[PDB]
């Protein structure tokens, strides 16, 4: 493959440019095209950043891009390296997210972090080095889930009904940090995701057994605990011997239901790109296994 | 085609709770234009009974039956009246076919079978397929019921038609492995196609009837008494009269103020005037203009466009804030030194609407927007064109103007800027009548718009007949 | 009520040339005269909660 990529700069880089570009060695930067030679405009997310179009659009563009690790900069050349599956690399988190050991990491567009400064880097003319966020899986599928629930809830609601609920949904709290999702528009892509959610939920409701349906009621008759209280409360405002006992029916239905559940899960789950096992005690870099 | 099928199933799954029967409609160039067909965002429908009562409101009566208030503090009911109105409209599914078609060939090229009584082709530049529900409040359907159709566009503009259930059911009621509902719906097909007008005979649309509909199974009853149609016609008369009674209220107010003052008009608008002029012919031109304004006033008069932003939900709260702001106590020295700086008051320029009536070649302009500000030297008004240019019609002897300020103060101005000044009184209109006739549409979220409010929405949705559709 | 309470508390009428001298005081002003004699040094006043 094109194991190395040359990025050439058209703007002459000052002393400060070369310095700050050197400090960024091992940062994860994406390229759209996977070519041996590219120009600095194609580097990063700045080619696509567009706040009138939503967060989901930039998410869709990013999840299809090719990701690279920055290496030594020389005169007007930056030398990006593509990681390969199963090997071990040192990666840099320019994002404000905390990494704990053993985390599985995903790539997402940046979110709004409180201070609003966000450290603009390499503003050459009116180009800018907009790097993505390398986020651990829990926060990644939390943002994907909240974004889907905003799309699914706020349809056919007016702005007055919507306002407080989506204000509460946009804010995510993760490891004592606080982030906000920038532009959650109701895209065409988001409507496709919502349609897949509806079909998968219909198949869950249709093909579920009677055991899988009625377990909770029987446990509530048998048992009482805080978890069961919460589960009952979710069903409350809408709220016997089996007449068929069929292990083959149960196996057929369950092997189909797991398929539908994986379909519904893929709307929330992102692709793991790195897995960490060593974290610098200042949380500025990690040792990672590259995955794809 | 699929919208009719889905909507039939949807109204069946909801029938016990709602008792709304599914009415399948097709619209073409006889009801809407190509741009309006391509850019249509919502279709909403409303049910009103033989007594003029909407089915979203309380079955016996409402607190909106009381007269209006004339108070900006009340704003003709405020948020609660607005919410009672919004609850009254129900949203319908719709699909646009934006390229020229012939309806029967389109249905046959789909899965349907068509066995009409006479095979007359109907051709249409574009088609909108939508399903409305008319409410049989029991297993009984009256001919005096009317149904309202509303078409809405992305800027929030709407268009209302209304037709009574007698026109729709004039013929249809006067005559009265395992299978899937989809295949038998297609196989059973269509056998009726009827053209229906609205009450005022402005717009024609076609009704499509299917033999597989759950409508057929119910064997519910239909009736039309004479007295019920009479009362429904009277309610309709009261409905359309709402803007004209306001116009007459303003006319009587002008004549009453003119009697009270004795014909002495003080100057309220800036214009250098001469004594050596035949002011009597100006009075005669004023007579002709005030007759002609009544001759040509309409729904798009300045008075309706002035009351319409009052009916919006934010209006009452904002008016109360303004009342607090103007009557706020003078700040103490401590607040000026240490505390925050005071709110900026009202901007020097206001937005007004006017009716400009020229006599020489009889013409009246109605929905005219002007910007108004008081000149510093003398506190008279300067009326400017919304591009910032001074309006010249104060200097033309053959034109009079009626302005209505955003707080429902009206001026009637003669050449020279001598004006009659009084307030539009809403007390002749029940709160519900104004409120249902002229409340602005507020949008629910849809494809291609921000979840956050106030954002600059991106490229607006469109279905294109001129381009190969994107997917 | 004001005059009666001022008499009981032993306070004098609020003596400021209102407008400009009030702006001056709110900018900062040293408006308490000294006692004729001091034997116990500086007066450490008590603030009551």
């Amino acid at each position: 493959m094109e194991a190395n990529i040359f990025c050439t700069f058209d703007h002459k880089l000052s002393i400060a440019d070369v310095g700050k570009l050197t400090k960024l060695v091992a940062a994860v930067v994406p390229i759209p095209q996977r070519l041996h030679l590219i120009k600095h405009y194609q580097l990063g997310l700045h080619q696509f950043v567009d706040h009138t179009r939503g967060y989901v659009r930039l998410r869709g563009l990013l999840r299809n891009m090719t990701l690279t690790l920055m290496r030594r900069v020389e005169g007007n050349q930056i030398l990006l390296h593509v990681p390969t599956h199963g090997l071990l690399y040192t990666v840099l988190n320019t994002g404000p997210v905390t990494w704990e050991k053993g985390d599985a990491l995903c790539v997402l567009p940046p979110l709004f972090h409180g201070p609003l400064a966000r450290e603009n880097l390499l503003t050459l003319g009116q180009w800018e080095l907009v790097l993505p966020w390398i986020v651990p899986m829990p926060l990644a599928l939390e943002i994907n889930q909240r974004l889907l629930i905003m799309g699914l809830f706020s349809l056919d609601r007016s702005y007055e009904e919507v306002k407080a609920a989506v204000q509460q949904l946009q804010t995510i709290t993760f490891r004592d940090a606080t982030f906000t999702i920038p532009d959650p528009v109701i895209d065409q892509h988001l409507l496709i995701d919502m349609k897949t959610a509806c079909l998968s939920m219909s198949m869950v409701a249709n093909l579920a057994s009677e055991l899988t349906m009625t377990y909770v009621r029987k446990l509530a008759l048998e048992d009482s605990s805080m978890l069961l209280v919460k589960c009952q409360e979710l069903l409350m405002r809408l709220d016997a011997r089996p007449q068929h006992v069929s292990p083959d029916d149960e196996i057929a239905r369950l092997s189909a239901l797991f398929v539908m559940l994986r379909q519904l899960d893929d709307l929330i789950r992102e692709q793991v790109v790195f897995t960490v096992c060593d974290v610098s005690p200042d949380n500025k870099s990690a040792t990672c296994i590259f995955k794809g | 085609m699929e919208t009719h099928l889905y909507s039939d199933l949807a109204f069946e799954a909801r029938f016990a709770d709602d008792e709304q029967l599914p009415l399948h409609l097709v619209l073409d160039q006889e009801v809407l234009s190509n741009e309006e067909a391509e850019t249509l965002r919502y279709v909403y429908y409303r049910n009103v009974d033989s007594a003029g009562r909407s089915t979203g409101r309380a079955p016996g009566g409402d607190e909106d039956d009381a007269p209006a208030s004339d108070d900006a503090e009340d704003a003709v009911g405020g948020d609660r009246a607005f919410d009672r109105e919004r609850r009254t409209w129900q949203r319908a599914c719709f699909r646009v076919l934006p390229r020229p078609l012939e309806l029967l060939d389109y249905l046959r090229q789909s899965g349907l079978t068509v066995t009409l009584e006479k095979e007359q082709r109907v051709r249409m530049f574009y088609a909108v397929f939508t399903t409305l529900g008319l409410r049989c409040p029991d297993n009984r359907l009256s001919g005096a019921q009317t149904l309202h159709l509303r078409l809405v566009w992305p800027d929030g503009s709407y268009r209302d038609w209304e037709f009574l259930a007698r026109d729709l059911l004039r013929e249809e009621m006067e005559a009265n492995d395992e299978v899937a509902r989809t295949d038998e719906w297609k196989g059973a097909g269509v056998s009726r196609l009827r053209e229906v007008w609205d009450v005022q005979h402005r717009v024609r649309l076609r009704v499509l009837w299917y033999v597989n509909s759950f409508w057929r199974s119910r064997e519910l009853s239909y009736d039309d008494h004479e007295v019920e149609l009479y009362r429904a016609l009277d309610a309709y008369r009261a409905r359309i009269a709402v803007e004209y009674v306001l116009i007459r209220a303003v006319r009587d107010e002008i004549y009453a103020v003119l009697r009270r003052d004795g014909g002495a008009l003080p100057q309220r608008f800036a214009c250098h005037v001469s004594r050596n002029m035949s002011w009597r012919v100006v009075w005669e031109l004023c007579r002709h203009a005030l007759a002609l304004w009544m001759d040509w006033a309409d729904v798009r008069s300045c008075i309706i466009k002035a009351l319409t932003p009052r009916l919006s939900r934010g209006a009452a709260a904002a008016a109360q804030r303004a009342r607090r702001q103007r009557e706020r106590s003078a700040p103490k020295p401590q607040e000026l030194l240490f505390g925050p700086r005071n709110e900026s008051g009202p901007p020097a320029e206001q937005t007004w609407y006017a009716d400009v009536v020229r006599c020489v070649r009889a013409q009246v302009d109605l929905g005219v927007e002007v910007r108004a500000a008081r000149c510093p030297r003398t506190g008279l008004w300067i009326v400017r064109d919304r591009r910032g240019r001074l309006r010249r019609w104060l200097s033309q002897p053959e034109v009079c103007v009626l302005y209505v300020t955003p707080d429902l103060d009206f001026y009637w101005v003669l050449p020279g800027g001598f004006a009659v000044s009084s307030r539009v009184t809403l007390h002749g209109l029940a709160q519900r009548a104004l409120r249902d006739r002229f409340q602005n549409f507020e949008a629910v979220l849809a494809r291609g718009m921000h979840v956050e409010a106030g954002r600059q929405e991106p490229e607006t949705p469109r279905v294109s007949g001129r381009r190969l559709p994107f997917d | 009520v004001d005059r009666w309470i001022r008499h009981a508390a032993g306070v004098e009428r609020p003596q400021l040339l209102d407008t400009e001298t009030i702006s001056m005081l709110t900018f900062g002003s040293m408006s308490e005269r000294n006692a004729a004699a001091t034997v116990h040094g500086q007066k450490a006043a008590c603030e009551l909660i």
